[PDB]
């Protein structure tokens, strides 16, 4: 059984919550929690990982990701 | 101070 891995995702009031994903867990669970803890739809956001931008069916194992990497959080464009 | 927060992520017997 793989381990969770805890990702911190940085809102743009540098606010941080943390998430414990897998490495085969599809990010768009983390982008919906996310937007409901912030209280706005999920599509009016953008998540990046190293400027890149997370899709709803990307794996931290496909973006290379590690324990305590950063995702980054935006407005949609 | 904000406090810290993580947040994990991880049919027959309907009746609807």
């Amino acid at each position: 059984e793989g381990e969770y891995i805890k990702l911190k995702v940085i809102g743009q009031d540098s606010s941080e919550i943390h998430f414990k994903v897998k490495m085969t867990t599809h990010l768009k669970k983390l982008k919906e929690s996310y937007a409901q803890r912030q209280g706005v739809p999920m599509n009016s956001l953008r998540f990046l990982f190293e400027g890149q931008r997370i899709a709803d069916n990307h794996t931290p194992k496909e973006l290379g990701m590690e324990e305590e990497d950063v995702i980054e959080v935006y407005q949609e464009q | 101070e904000a406090e810290e927060r993580v947040v994990v992520i991880s049919n027959s017997s309907s009746r609807y």
